[PDB]
């Protein structure tokens, strides 16, 4: 429309509500560094809109790039990565004091070394002699 | 130990003193109330047999106390594959003749099963050494037992970070480096055969074995253990074996 | 049968921060592990086939360690490559800042900064910017009247401005977090312009 046209210069017509090119912004700013500084984070776009943060994370714009913040039990760029599928026996232990079985198909077991039983957490081990192995006695064992 | 501090009495409660004729030879760990892990160089020289002893709840050399007990050397055990005079699979396996009583002095150092030693006490950053051997390389040995703590380097890192001086012999598959490269802390000659103890979860298990020690502390160089992970099966299958007539036995490895 | 990874580096801003590393894997997985100098090795990104790996949650556990990473290489002692040390506190990037609001009281203008969020937790909460540096964080405004040449420069301890303007004048303002005491990677980008 180019009675749209007869109107004079506003950043908030022309760049805001519609959308605006280089030349548009800099007959409105006139200076350069002005107008770079205007430029560089308009002409940039939202990375945010594809919604890139999974398992109800949230998206933060940054200059050609974004931050995901995640819910407590994710992580990952995204927050694809599921905390609680980490049970394995390398990921510290499995959380097993002492002995960790991978179990493919069911969970890992903790198991003890002789001397000591598992107790009911399914993770600690208790000592079933006086003198367990690898134990100091004078330290209260 | 060069660069250690005295273990408190009771605090190293695995720790073994071998003598052979009376006279101190090297360290052991007690791994349960008859058998005993050492390094095999240990035993290259050994003309009598038959004069083998372990001793338990030791602390200071020069004074006999109610905790030390006493044990003949019934077999020592060592692989098949060990050449005598070099560094490889240099780990010997002793059955005491009579079983050694558990006190607050007296503890085995869990031996710990393959898979958690490989993937999970490998990755334990610190670990003690222990032993009453040289304070300083061709010093006089230590009256009380040192203890000293070292960090572990996966081999890599240990050969790009050292230098090749003296004497480099190849760093295998069955040893692994740990200590410090700046002359400081080493287990040293007469500290061989002790353990590298790990700490994970309020419990500690044997890792290493102090390997040669002499030319210990040498700046460009780390100190280089036994690596007990890869000998578990074969320790394990030795122990439940019966008895040989003779002391030495030379085991198949693997 | 393995390659080892290379190129290690570092992508962190406001203590997100990701390993990156080359190439991608055929027939090999990965697995990354942390350390402090001092520390044990902690595993993350178990048999991964990506070749990046978010270690947000180890470095937020002290952003003042200097902290060493390695990548390792197993087929579908391992092959292994270290990391450069990374110490978040000095080395991660200042996101970029947001203006939150702008008022006037006649011939002086209140210009306020937005508080930027952290990967940083303390119990439920994403500590700000401010919460982890204090002190060591200023905001710079840039601000200018459309009808002059030059720009003015405004410097804050806080997350707010308090400049004198010209009556009846419009001006355009954008913000930059700094952190003075660093050589390198001492401002984040500017925020987007905010005129009234
Ligand atoms: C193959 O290249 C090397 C190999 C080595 N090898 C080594 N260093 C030490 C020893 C050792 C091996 C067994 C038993 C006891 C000890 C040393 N020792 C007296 C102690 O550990 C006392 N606790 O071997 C060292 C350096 C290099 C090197 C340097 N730049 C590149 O490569
Ligand atoms: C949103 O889309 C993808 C993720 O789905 C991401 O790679 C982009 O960078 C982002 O703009
Ligand atoms: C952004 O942050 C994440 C962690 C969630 O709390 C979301 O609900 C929020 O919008
Ligand atoms: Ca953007
Ligand atoms: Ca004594
Ligand atoms: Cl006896
Ligand atoms: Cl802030
Ligand atoms: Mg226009």
């Amino acid at each position: 429309a180019f009675l749209e046209e007869l109107r004079p210069g506003s950043l908030e017509r022309e760049c805001k509500e519609e959308q605006c090119s280089f030349e548009e912004a800099r007959e409105i700013f006139k200076d350069a560094e002005r107008t770079k500084l205007f430029w560089i984070s308009y002409s940039d776009g939202d990375q945010c809109a594809s919604s890139p943060c999974q398992n109800g994370g949230s998206c933060k714009d940054q200059l050609q790039s974004y931050i995901c913040f995640c819910l407590p039990a994710f992580e990952g760029r995204n927050c694809e990565t599921h905390k609680d599928d980490q049970l394995i026996c390398v990921n510290e232990n499995g959380g097993c004091e002492q002995y960790c079985s991978d179990h493919t198909g069911t969970k890992r077991s903790c198991r003890c070394h002789e001397g000591y039983s598992l107790l009911a957490d399914g993770v600690s081990c208790t000592p079933t002699v006086e003198y367990p192995c690898g134990k100091i006695p004078i330290l209260e064992k | 130990i060069v660069g250690g501090k005295v273990c408190p009495k009771g605090e190293c409660p695995w720790q073994v003193l071998l003598l052979v004729n009376g006279a101190q030879l090297c360290g052991g760990t007690l791994i349960n109330t008859i058998w005993v892990v050492s390094a095999a160089h240990c035993f290259d020289k050994i003309k009598n047999w038959r004069n083998l002893i372990a001793v338990l709840g030791e602390h200071d050399l020069s004074e006999h106390d109610g905790d030390e007990q006493s044990r003949r050397v019934a077999q020592v055990i060592i692989p098949s594959t060990y050449v005598p005079g070099t560094t490889n699979h240099d780990i010997a396996l002793l059955r005491l003749h009579q079983p050694v009583v558990l006190t607050d002095h007296v503890v085995p150092l869990c031996l710990p099963e393959r898979t958690f030693s490989e993937r999970t006490l490998a990755f334990v950053r610190f670990s003690l050494v222990s032993g009453w051997g040289q304070l300083l390389d061709r010093g006089a040995t230590a009256l009380e037992l040192m203890v000293l703590n070292v960090p572990r380097l996966m081999t890599q890192d240990c050969l790009q970070q050292s230098r090749k001086v003296g004497d480099s012999p190849n760093i295998t598959e069955y040893m692994f480096c740990a200590g410090y490269s700046d002359g400081s802390k080493d287990s040293c000659k007469g500290d061989s055969g002790g353990p590298h103890a790990t700490h994970y979860r309020g419990t500690w298990y044997l890792t290493g074995i102090v390997s040669w020690g002499q030319g210990c502390a040498t700046v460009g160089h780390f100190g280089v253990y036994t690596r007990v992970s890869q000998y578990i099966e074969w320790l394990q299958k030795l122990m439940r074996s019966e008895p040989r007539p003779g002391v030495l036995l030379r085991a198949p490895f693997p | 049968n393995t390659v080892a990874a290379y190129n290690l580096t570092w992508k962190s801003t406001n203590f997100k921060t990701i390993l990156e590393w080359e190439p991608k894997p055929v027939n090999q997985v990965y697995t990354v592990q942390i350390s402090t100098k001092s520390g044990d090795w902690k595993s993350k990104c178990f048999y991964t086939t990506d070749t990046e790996c978010d270690l947000t949650d180890e470095i937020v556990k002290d952003v003042k360690q200097t902290y060493l990473a390695r990548v390792f290489s197993y087929p579908a002692e391992p092959l292994y490559e270290n990391s450069p040390e990374f110490t978040p506190y000095l080395e991660t990037n200042l996101g970029q800042p947001t203006i939150q609001s702008f008022e006037q009281v006649g011939t002086k203008v209140n210009v306020t900064v937005e508080d930027e969020r952290t990967l940083v937790r303390r119990n439920n909460t994403f500590l700000s910017l401010r919460d982890v540096f204090g002190k060591d964080l200023i905001y710079t405004l840039y601000y200018w009247k459309s009808s002059s040449s030059g720009k003015k420069t405004a410097k804050t301890n806080t997350n707010e401005f308090l400049i004198d303007v010209d009556k009846g004048e419009n001006y355009c303002f954008s913000v930059q977090a700094v952190i003075p005491s660093r050589t390198v990677n001492r401002k984040s980008t500017d925020s987007p312009v905010e005129c009234m």
